[PDB]
């Protein structure tokens, strides 16, 4: 149990530096002008609802 | 949103990382049972013991 | 259950204290004592003799 | 699975809506911010800094709100914008801390997984009022029998441990953790203590030793064990008794009979000096501001021993003061003592005595609680004080080449053997029913003849002896609290047959 407990958290942590990586494939993108778009208008229904 | 974006990609991209589990067998044991560790034998056996015994104690005075 | 045997054994230990010589009678006392305190002291060590498969 | 669990995790980010209050830091650095803006606020709010930063409010100025971190000084950055969590500092409370090590905020740092709380509470809560309270009825032995006879200890009342830094200093204190394992492996929820260690100040290393050791004797599985360690922030430091406290008080409300040791309380003290210190608050004696003494009192007293209406839930309380040089007069030994309920000075030079226990029996006192102990080992014990009382002043004569008298020398005799009798090694709890006959054979100055090398060894055979014959009388001390006639006899008898062989 010891070990296969140690080994969930050991395959966590891998596959969380996985999500970093993922996070560096998000940031390159021109989704990084394309979802700005997405916050323009967002902000627009959130203020607006105020 | 980017939520959405790290959420999708990520989980799907990603299936896992490699992982041995013949190491995890390592730092375990199974454990095969002990089995017939010594049987009981006949309690001072001899009766030259008993006749020594009888005749040898008498620790009782004059 | 020991209890008898040992208020029965320290009747006779004082019992004993009448007649004299008792240099390796002691150490029969000592035996059949310590053995039976070792038992009793293993029956309070006891784990269950078989695995938790429910929890574990 | 893993897999499972991440996605879990990220599906539950979602969304958010406009944030109320923002304010820019500006100056900052030390470990304390102080941001302009926020002008609803409430006191003691906790403030998310951007940088990821929490970090509550001790200021409130019409200039520049003044936000201690609970963070590193490098991830705040000037100008940053906080914006006010809206929650005063709450803890989460539950069952579910039972078996954890939990740090200030409460996230496990033994990462058990995440606490399984059943409710979020406040740290700063008042004490219970004089009406919820009842007068303490329900003893708890500590298994030290120098304590349990001299100084008892009873559930609600706060009782101070006071010595010199780390002889063994947490190891009175886990002694008392391992005998409430006795109580723990039965049964009566109301007969059980729960326990929360609290551990601030102390290095990482001797945590994890002591939550090991807590492992290793198998009395993990119902403590907390809440840590603030060295490194860990003085104001997460300051804030780690009071959220301990709430811990505890969800025992409290529950009714249920639990047992919190601030070790060190001193230590709390020294975080609030620098805390004050870097709020450039006027620094009261010896550098502690002077409310020192009021934030010491008001964590004191919300441990109690409620009204039988109010469930009796009694939080028991001991505090551990280091006493640096061992001298008390200084501001905060002073400050404590006068909060709690009794004194129990533990003294350096009896350990090196080789009394360990070194508690200091003359310096110990237990201010209130006779109920607060069991009424056969009252009995006992009655002259037990005096005995060892008389035989201080007799030893005390002695000194200074004064040639004593026989009469002297037969209490002399006597009191050595009453010491060599209170002796107990580090972790070695023992059970009150066989506390009883021990002292009942030294009170009856059985053991005054024996030879003082094997005092000990008449100690360990005489309990053997008890074990081996009058287990039924054992039984019986247990089960009536009190020493009948014919336990008063029983016990004479075995003693006397025991004197000799």
């Amino acid at each position: 149990v010891r070990y296969e407990a140690s080994l969930r958290q050991l395959e966590q942590r891998q596959l969380a530096k996985s999500v970093i990586s993922r996070v560096q494939s998000e940031l390159g993108n021109p989704k990084f002008q394309e979802k700005v778009l997405q916050q323009s208008i967002s902000e627009i229904e959130q203020l607006l609802s105020k | 949103n980017v939520i959405q974006d790290l959420y999708l990609r990520e989980l799907k991209d990603t299936k896992l990382a490699p992982s041995t589990l013949q190491d995890a067998e390592g730092n375990v044991k199974p454990w095969n049972p002990p089995q017939k560790p010594n049987l009981p034998e006949l309690e001072l056996q001899g009766p030259e013991a008993l006749k020594a015994y009888t005749e040898q104690n008498v620790e009782t005075a004059h | 259950a020991k209890s008898a045997a040992n208020k029965l054994d320290w009747a006779k230990v004082i019992s004993s204290l009448r007649i004299t010589g008792s240099t390796a009678t002691q150490l029969s006392s000592f035996k059949k004592r310590n053995d039976e305190a070792r038992r009793q002291l293993l029956e309070l060590q006891s784990q269950p003799t078989e695995v938790d498969f429910s929890h574990y | 699975e893993v897999s499972s669990i991440l996605e879990e995790r990220i599906k539950g980010v979602s969304d958010e809506a406009n944030l109320n209050e923002t304010g820019r830091v500006l100056a900052v650095g030390d470990g304390i911010a102080r941001v302009f803006g926020l002008n609803n606020i409430q006191a003691e709010e906790l403030v998310e800094f951007s940088s990821g930063v929490k970090g509550m409010a001790l200021n409130l100025e019409p200039g520049q709100v003044g936000i201690v971190l609970f963070g590193s000084d490098r991830l705040v950055k000037e100008g940053e914008l906080v914006k006010r969590t809206g929650n005063i500092v709450d803890v989460p409370v539950g069952p579910g801390l039972l078996g954890r090590v939990v740090d200030a905020l409460g996230n496990p740092i033994d990462g058990k997984g995440p606490i399984d709380a059943a409710g979020r509470s406040r740290a700063q809560v008042k004490a219970p009022g004089i009406l919820p309270r009842r007068s303490v009825h329900e003893p708890v032995q500590t298994g030290l029998k120098a304590v349990d006879a001299l100084v008892p200890i009873g559930r609600g009342q706060r009782e101070l441990i006071i010595g010199d830094r780390q002889t063994g200093k947490t190891a009175v204190a886990l002694d008392t953790i391992l005998n409430q394992k006795r109580w723990n492996n039965g049964s009566d929820e109301s007969k059980k203590l729960y326990c929360v260690y609290v551990a601030v100040g102390q290095k990482r290393s001797t945590v994890a030793q002591l939550v090991q050791t807590l492992e290793q004797h198998d009395a993990m599985k119902y403590s907390i064990i809440v840590a603030a360690t060295a490194s860990e922030a003085a104001p997460l430091q300051y804030l780690a008794p009071f959220t301990a406290a709430s811990i505890g008080e969800w025992f409290r409300d529950n009714g249920k009979h639990a047992l919190i040791v601030y070790d060190d309380l001193s230590k709390q003290a020294v975080a609030y000096r620098q805390l004050s210190l870097l709020l450039r608050r006027p620094p009261g004696r010896e550098a502690y501001p002077g409310d020192v003494f009021y934030l010491h009192s008001r964590l004191l007293e919300r441990a109690a021993k409620l009204s039988e209406k109010e469930g009796s839930g009694s939080l028991t309380a001991l505090p551990v003061i280091e006493t640096q040089g061992g001298d008390v007069s200084a501001y905060i030994p002073t400050n404590v003592i006068s909060i709690t309920d009794g004194q129990i000075f533990l003294e350096a030079e009896l350990f090196y005595k080789g009394i360990r226990p070194a508690i200091n029996v003359g310096l110990s006192v237990s201010r209130v609680g006779s109920a607060a102990q069991v009424k056969a080992l009252k009995q006992v014990a009655g002259s037990l004080k005096l005995f060892l009382a008389q035989y201080r002043e007799v030893a005390a004569f002695a000194q200074f080449g004064s040639d004593l008298d026989a009469s002297t020398k037969q209490t002399l005799v006597r009191g050595e053997r009453l010491t060599q009798l209170l002796k107990q090694n580090q972790y070695s709890p023992l059970a009150t029913e066989e506390q009883v006959p021990l002292i009942y054979a030294g009170v009856n100055g059985h053991l005054d003849g024996i030879e003082l090398s094997r005092i000990g060894e008449f100690e360990s055979s005489f309990l053997s002896y008890l074990k081996s014959n009058h287990n039924e009388l054992l039984t019986e001390i247990r089960e009536k609290g009190e020493l009948s006639k014919e336990l008063l006899a029983s016990l004479k008898s075995a003693t006397e047959s025991f004197v000799a062989t």
